[PDB]
């Protein structure tokens, strides 16, 4: 009959095509009610702070700090080495130096063993 | 070398005897006139170093490396003279006299005939600089950066030290005006393998090499300008300058050895490119852009090619320029925000239309947009690591993509799009700041005419 | 005629500082430029000549510009 | 190009697309003519009238603010101070 | 009961409203005019132009316009007694003890 | 769902939403207007057809087979205003809205260029600094505990007493600077 849209990673369903809209639950008024409060809140105390005469300054916003520090600063203290950190670690870590190491390698013994018996050929390459 | 050492050193009571408002003026003439004065280094030859004693020389090496340095200096009295306003007047004259003695220990690193003299005030070079990192900084990690970047660089160098001091007794002499015609060649062996390893492990900490790199964004995002600007331009140079002077007493076995470390230096300028595309603050971004130049760098001197050898000084002394007038580009932003997040302070060529003018300079001299010396450093080394061998160019290759990603993106989240409604202390263009930016910018566009002078001990 | 206004960032200061780098950056480039053309146009560039028997020149006296000799 | 418009030029633009509706008789319009009070049609001829408005003026009204304009004198008042009128 | 009484923090001084037309160096209107002018004589009117003029004028870098002329020379030579233009021998070949093989 | 002022859209505006974005599409399908005009009058008649149905949960079904076929059949492309998000010209003009605070840091030397309007530059300013205190105090009262429940403004109870917070968004400059 119709194409079902399935959900993705790189495209998520509509918000007209999903049916958490359409659930008629009264938890989902009380949710929606509070989340307006604290917009209301933050959007009052914003409009307070920011139409200010005096105030020549940036208004500090606590959102932005909070997540720049725990984008770095917080990434070690509450850091564990278990198994799947440690085998992430030992795949993305060691694994690429490894493969470039023997490709290199293996092109530096081809080079060197094609350029030692002269068939290699360096008719002009005398820029180095 | 005394007539450029006695200035500085008679400079000391000058900024120690001045007025209580002419310390700024009188330091940055006097600076300046020997930044002038310092332009007679270039007496070079073809065949002959300018050998000035005994225990001083300055080949075509270290030349544009000492300009650079006593003209780094008055830009960075003008970069670092106005949060110290409210500062005491002895601990201003303390700064400035910290800063005039970095500047003496760098010239006198730089012409020392003597290895061990080169490393003596190589690390003498160590205590201004942490001093003025965990003193004069803004925020509580500087005292975690006083310790990164110190443990570090020592551990790379009491081996080197010993090192040094055992070619004492097996050479007899540490001179380098002997040791190009003492040298002997190294065999393949664990001890000399050792010996390499120390040799060159101060040097590849000093560079920073991937992995040794945790010292270099942890001791920039907190640092008075002064401080970043010496530590990103000249500072880091020392590592060449140990490369050009100690990887002649080490070969052959650098050739069959230093596999692992270009393999290391290749993929973290590629990780740290990666790392600079996914950045929240300036000055992290910008210390690991230099990382990825000085990995750069890195790969250049341990191929050991003439081609290479040129292409890692002109990229050394352009990457110098660049990171310097990066930092007071972000030095500005942070001043007028009081902040260090990029996404904060945005769509600035509304309102500051020189400022854009710089940043797209500095953005444009970052990518190594030709004619510019960072292009012709960065395409010597990318020719010479392609001879070493082929498929180093598809390494190179994903790198001069993401090199030119940021350092737009790094432009144009700051600078263009809607402006920030909430901040309005957004203050016009200080004549200060847009002449130190212009004294940064005018010599990097001047060196391209004339690279010759910047092109190396073997041009 | 309806002249309505734009607001626009102050550009005296910028504009002062270029006025201030032209100045001070032609206030010797003149000079120096006039210099420049009046030794090469009075003073004279030298000319090639073989070295004479039983005379050495001296260390300034093997090159062509003028201000290189000097 | 693009010359300002007055409140009487978009005034007579209103007046003139209610009177080429059909569900509007040409003579009871008004400025504040409540739509389904004074002439009592339904929610799809408003959004038909906003419709009207979008292509006439060719650009687009959000849907909340489509929906709460429901005077004449409040489409006049939308748009004047979308095009920020008496300059 | 309030810990460590310190003074509060201080809010970003402004240098345009004291002085409209200062250029970023301090307080003092002279103390500006005079910073101002001695940078923009001895760093751009003083080591810029002086140096373009003294670099582009340098006496022969490293003698590279005679390492021209000199060859110049020895070609206008070799192109007259048939000698080859350059031996694949650096050194003189009969002035070496080969070893012993 | 996200609204400045309601937290719940309610069934009605969600038809209305949905005729508002299918006759657009039917619109940018077929291009010229009589085919326009006679789909359009189709759509109407079909809407009106299912305008009598006041059961919820029958509307509710029928607006979920209505969202999937419109969703089915939309056109990839469809027909976007050149000032509304999405359009050709969005945000373009955006760099010349300079705000009036730069005025601030102009030099005094262009200060008195233009004396009268700097003028009322400063008695505009001024009468905002003393409004300032009498629309906070207008808020502090009238606000519920525990800070707002929706974020529609109030409006200025008393004559001569000024809009509270009326600043920023009657600043905001015009669209063609
Ligand atoms: C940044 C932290 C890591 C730094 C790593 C630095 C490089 C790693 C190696 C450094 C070794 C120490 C200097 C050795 C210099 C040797 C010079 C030489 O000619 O040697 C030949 C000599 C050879 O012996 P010989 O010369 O006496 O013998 C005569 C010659 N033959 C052999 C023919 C008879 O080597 C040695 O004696 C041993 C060298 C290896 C030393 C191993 C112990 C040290 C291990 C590394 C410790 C590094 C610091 C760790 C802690 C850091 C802080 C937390
Ligand atoms: C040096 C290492 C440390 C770095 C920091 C240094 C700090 C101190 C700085 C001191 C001052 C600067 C010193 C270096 C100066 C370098 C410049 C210099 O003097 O060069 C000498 C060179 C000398 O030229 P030359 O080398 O060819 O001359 C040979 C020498 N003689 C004359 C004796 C035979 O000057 C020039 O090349 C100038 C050329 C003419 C001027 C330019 C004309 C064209 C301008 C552009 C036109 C438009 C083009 C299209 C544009 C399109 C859009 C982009």
């Amino acid at each position: 009959s119709f194409p079902k849209y399935e959900p993705s990673r790189l495209a998520s369903l509509p918000t007209t095509l999903d049916p958490a809209e359409y659930d008629i639950s009264s938890e989902t008024r009380k949710a929606q009610a509070e989340r307006l409060a604290i917009r209301s809140r933050l959007k009052r105390e914003y409009q307070l702070q920011y139409n200010d005469p005096s105030r020549r300054g940036v208004v500090e916003d606590p959102a932005l700090i909070r997540w720049t520090c725990a984008r770095s600063a917080n990434v070690y203290p509450n850091f564990r080495p278990n198994t799947k950190t440690s085998l992430l670690g030992a795949l993305f870590g060691i694994g690429p130096l490894i493969f470039w190491y023997y490709v290199f390698k293996t092109d530096r013994d081809r080079k060197e063993k094609l350029i030692q018996e002269g068939k290699l050929d360096r008719t002009f390459n005398i820029s180095y | 070398m005394l007539k450029y050492i006695i200035p500085t050193m008679m400079l000391m009571p000058l900024t120690w005897l001045s007025k209580n408002s002419m310390i700024w003026i009188n330091t940055t003439l006097h600076s300046l006139l020997i930044s002038l004065t310092s332009l007679l280094l270039l007496n070079q030859f073809g065949d002959n170093s300018l050998n000035f004693s005994l225990t001083f020389f300055s080949d075509s090496l270290s030349t544009p490396l000492l300009i650079l340095t006593m003209w780094l200096l008055p830009l960075m009295l003008m970069a670092s003279q106005h949060h110290l306003s409210k500062e005491n007047l002895a601990r201003k004259k303390l700064f400035i006299s910290m800063l005039i003695l970095l500047q003496l220990f760098l010239i006198m690193t730089f012409t020392a005939t003597e290895l061990i003299f080169f490393y003596i005030m190589f690390e003498a070079t160590l205590v201004p600089t942490l001093i003025i990192i965990t003193r004069w900084g803004n925020q509580t990690e500087r005292l975690n950066a006083g310790l990164y970047f110190l443990f570090y660089t020592l551990a790379g160098s009491l081996p080197l030290l010993v090192a040094l001091i055992y070619i004492q007794n097996t050479m007899g002499s540490l001179n380098f005006l002997i040791l190009q015609y003492w040298v002997q060649p190294m065999p393949n062996s664990w001890s000399n393998t050792f010996m390499w390893l120390a040799c060159m492990m101060a040097f590849m900490v000093k560079m920073p090499l991937y992995g040794l790199h945790l010292w270099l964004p942890k001791a920039h995002v907190e640092a008075p300008i002064a401080g970043s600007m010496v530590l990103a331009a000249i500072l880091l140079k020392l590592g060449g300058y140990g490369m050009m002077r100690i990887t002649l007493l080490l070969n052959p076995i650098t050739d069959f050895m230093a596999y692992p470390f270009i393999m290391l230096s290749l993929w973290g300028m590629i990780m740290t490119s990666s790392i600079c595309l996914r950045q929240t603050d300036l000055k992290s971004l910008i210390a690991y852009s230099s990382v990825s130049h000085m990995a750069l760098v890195i790969v250049a001197i341990l191929i050991q090619t003439p081609w290479s050898y040129m292409g890692a000084t002109a990229l050394m002394i352009a990457h110098g320029l660049t990171s310097s007038m990066l930092f007071c580009l972000a030095n500005s932003n942070y001043e007028r925000v009081h902040s260090r997040t990029m996404i904060l302070a945005r769509g600035l060529q509304t309102l500051l239309p020189l400022m854009a003018a710089w940043w797209l300079l500095a953005s444009l001299t970052n990518l190594a947009l030709p004619p510019s010396i960072n292009l012709i450093g960065e395409l010597f080394v990318v020719m010479s690591t392609f001879s070493w061998s082929n498929i180093t160019i598809i390494l190179m290759g994903l790198n001069m993509v993401i090199t030119a990603l940021y350092s737009l993106y790094m432009l144009i989240t700051t600078q263009r799009g809607k402006h920030t409604h909430h901040i309005n202390n957004i203050l016009p263009s200080f004549t200060r700041e847009n002449a130190l930016m212009s004294l940064h910018m005018l010599p990097l566009l001047l060196l391209s005419l004339n690279p010759k002078i910047i092109l190396g001990p073997l041009y | 005629g309806k002249r309505l206004f734009i607001i626009k960032p102050s550009g005296f200061y910028d504009k002062r500082f270029l006025k201030l780098l032209r100045f001070y950056i032609l206030l010797t480039g003149i000079p120096v430029v006039i210099g420049i053309t009046l030794i090469n146009v009075f003073i004279g560039e030298a000319e090639l000549a073989e070295i004479p028997e039983g005379y050495v020149p001296e260390h300034w006296e093997y090159f062509k510009h003028p201000i290189s000799r000097w | 190009d693009a010359p300002p418009l007055t409140l009487e030029g978009i005034k007579d633009r209103v007046l003139y697309v209610l009177k080429l509706y059909d569900k509007i008789d040409p003579e009871k319009l008004s400025v504040n003519s409540h739509f389904m009070k004074d002439l009592g049609l339904d929610s799809l001829d408003q959004v038909e009238i906003i419709m009207a408005m979008e292509d006439e003026f060719g650009f687009e009204i959000p849907d909340i603010d489509a929906e709460k304009l429901m005077c004449p004198q409040e489409i006049v008042d939308y748009i004047a101070d979308k095009k920020d009128v008496y300059e | 009961t309030l810990r460590w009484q310190e003074d509060p923090e201080p809010e970003d001084e402004n240098l345009y409203e004291k002085n409209p037309d200062s250029h970023g160096y301090d307080k003092d209107p002279a103390v500006d005019v005079w910073n101002m002018r001695v940078v923009f004589f001895f760093g751009f009117s003083i080591v810029l132009v002086l140096g373009s003029t003294f670099v582009a004028y340098l006496p022969d870098y490293r003698m590279q316009e005679w390492a021209r002329r000199e060859a110049e020379r020895l070609v206008k030579y070799r192109e007259a007694h048939g000698l080859p233009l350059m031996e694949s021998n650096c050194f003189d070949p009969s002035k070496i003890q080969l070893p012993e093989d | 769902a996200f609204l400045p002022s309601a937290a719940y859209l309610t069934h009605q505006q969600k038809v209305l939403q949905l005729y508002k974005r299918a006759l657009r599409h039917l619109e940018s399908r077929c291009v010229h207007r009589d085919k326009y005009r006679y789909f359009a009058c189709l759509l109407r008649a079909r809407f009106d057809e299912h305008k009598n149905e006041k059961d919820m949960v029958k509307a509710t079904q029928l607006l979920r087979e209505a969202e999937k076929e419109f969703w089915h059949g939309q056109h990839p492309q469809p027909y976007i205003f050149p000032e509304s998000p999405g359009g050709t010209s969005y945000e373009r003009y955006e760099c010349y809205k300079v705000p009036e605070w730069c005025l601030d840091d102009w030099h005094p030397s262009e200060k008195a260029m233009y004396p009268d309007y700097f003028a009322k530059r400063e008695q505009w300013k001024k009468l905002r600094r003393e409004s300032w205190e009498r629309e906070v105090k207008q808020l502090q009262e009238e606000t519920p505990v525990g800070g707002p429940r929706t974020e529609a403004l109030p409006p200025a109870r008393k004559q001569g007493d000024l809009p509270p917070l009326w600043w920023h968004i009657v600043t905001r400059p015009r669209e063609r600077p």
